[PDB]
RNA sequence: AGCCAGGAUGUUGGCUUAGAAGCAGCCAUCAUUUAAAGAAAGCGUAAUAGCUCACUGGUCGAGUCGGCCUGCGCGGAAGAU
C-alpha cells in the first residue's frame, strides 16, 4: 500500500453481516453500499471464524462500488478474552488486582505480527508487554 | 539535540559506513510515509539482514559531517534531502537494482539518484552488478555437444 | 468593543497594538477578544 | 517570527448517560511506531465527523526572549456666567 483515501474503523459482527442498532447506516453512507456488505464480506469470514470484533475499512470513492478489505484484531482486548479477567481493572487503578500467564504473550502477538514494526519476532513481544501492563498487570514471570 | 556527545554518535555511524562500506545510492525521502521505508526495510533485510542502514539525515553538520575522512563528494550530495543508502560486506549486489526499482513505484525520489562515490562518475543507472556469484551457467552445454 | 480599563490578551491569536496613543487588543481568531482602553 | 510537513497506534480509555468517539462530566492521565504528536488547549458536533493548537521535521540565516533597577512621558481624568 501507498495511498489511502479514508476509512471508518468500528467493531462489528461476524457472524452476520447486518447490524441495526450499532452501526446499520452508520457503517457506511457516504457513497458505501449496506448491500456490498452482506454479499462480499461473509465471503471471506467463513474461512477464518464469525463472532468477535472483526474492524473492517472500506474503499468508496465515488463508484459506489468498493473493495472491502480485513483488519486484525485489538492487542489490549486480546488480554480479556485470551489472558485473564476480560475488563482488566475492575476498579481505577490505584490497587494491581490482575494477572497473566507465563507461556502466553508470545504467541498471542504472532498473530498480529503483521501489524508491528519491531522486526525480530519477539521485539514485536516486548512492545507486548507495555501493552499487557497497561494497569500494572503483574505476571508472575 | 541534546548537546554534542549525542550528534557525533551519529558522525561516528555514519563515517563508519562511508568509511567501512560500499557502493550505495541516496533516496530523497522529502514527504517519507510508513510504508516506503517499510518496502526499503525488507530490502535492507534481504542484504544479509540489518546492513543497508537508512537513517534521515540530509544535515550537513550531521550526514554532511563525516564527507571529508571519506566519500570527499558528498557537499552536492548535501542539499535539500538525501537518505544515503551506504552499503558494508559484500558489493553492489543489487543496491542500486533494487532502488532503481523502487523509486520508480512513485517512492518519493531520489534526487534523480544523486549517486555515491563508487566510480569517477556521478550519476549512472548501472546494472553491471547484479551477478557476482553465478558459476553454474558454464556447465549448461557438456551433454548436448558430443553426439554431433 | 470591550473598552476596558484593564485590557490583556486572552488566547494565543491575541495581539496588543497602540495606534493614537491608545491600547488595543486585536484578535484574528475571536471577534468576541478584540478591545480597547476605556 | 513567519513560510512547507506531520500533528499518528492500543483508543472511541471506561462509565453515567439519552448519546459521549479529546472536548457533558468523573477519573485513570498510561502505554506504543518514535522526528512527535495532550486518553488532549480551542473551535466544532446530535455524536461521530471536521477544523486547528501543542510538541516535532523542512526553508531561511542574526541575532533573539522576559525578568530587575531607576529617569522622563500615556490612560485612569465628568459641571454647571
Amino acid at each position: 500500500a501507498k495511498k489511502v483515501q479514508a476509512y471508518v474503523k468500528l467493531q462489528v459482527a461476524a457472524g452476520m453481516a447486518n447490524p441495526s442498532p450499532p452501526v446499520g447506516p452508520a457503517l457506511g453512507q457516504q457513497g458505501v453500499n449496506i448491500m456490498e456488505f452482506c454479499k462480499a464480506f461473509n465471503a471471506k469470514t467463513d474461512s477464518i471464524e464469525k463472532g468477535l470484533p472483526i474492524p473492517v475499512v472500506i474503499t468508496v470513492y465515488a463508484d459506489r462500488s468498493f473493495t472491502f478489505v480485513t483488519k486484525t484484531p485489538p492487542a489490549a482486548v486480546l488480554l480479556k478474552k485470551a489472558a485473564g479477567i476480560k475488563s482488566g481493572s475492575g476498579k481505577p487503578n490505584k490497587d494491581k488486582v490482575g494477572k497473566i500467564s507465563r507461556a502466553q504473550l508470545q504467541e498471542i502477538a504472532q498473530t498480529k505480527a503483521a501489524d508491528m514494526t519491531g522486526a525480530d519476532i519477539e521485539a514485536m513481544t516486548r512492545s507486548i508487554e507495555g501493552t499487557a501492563r497497561s494497569m500494572g498487570l503483574v505476571v508472575e514471570d | 539535540m541534546a548537546l554534542n556527545l549525542q550528534d557525533k554518535q551519529a558522525i561516528v555511524a555514519e563515517v563508519s559506513e562511508v568509511a567501512k562500506g560500499a557502493l550505495s545510492a541516496v533516496v530523497a525521502d522529502s514527504r517519507g510515509v510508513t510504508v516506503d521505508k517499510m518496502t526499503e526495510l525488507r530490502k535492507a533485510g534481504r542484504e544479509a539482514g540489518v546492513y543497508m542502514r537508512v537513517v534521515r539525515n540530509t544535515l550537513l553538520r550531521r550526514a554532511v559531517e563525516g564527507t571529508p575522512f571519506e566519500c570527499l563528494k558528498d557537499a552536492f550530495v548535501g542539499p535539500t534531502l538525501i537518505a544515503y543508502s551506504m552499503e558494508h560486506p559484500g558489493a553492489a549486489a543489487r543496491l542500486f537494482k533494487e532502488f532503481a526499482k523502487a523509486n520508480a513505484k512513485f517512492e518519493v525520489k531520489a534526487a534523480a539518484f544523486e549517486g555515491e562515490l563508487i566510480p569517477a562518475s556521478q550519476i549512472d543507472r548501472l546494472a553491471t552488478l547484479p551477478t557476482y556469484e553465478e558459476a553454474i551457467a558454464r556447465l549448461m552445454a557438456t551433454m548436448k555437444e558430443a553426439s554431433a | 468593543m470591550k473598552v476596558r480599563a484593564s485590557v490583556k490578551k486572552l488566547c494565543r491569536n491575541c495581539k496588543i497594538v497602540k495606534r493614537d496613543g491608545v491600547i488595543r487588543v486585536i484578535c484574528s481568531a475571536e471577534p468576541k477578544h478584540k478591545q480597547r482602553q476605556g
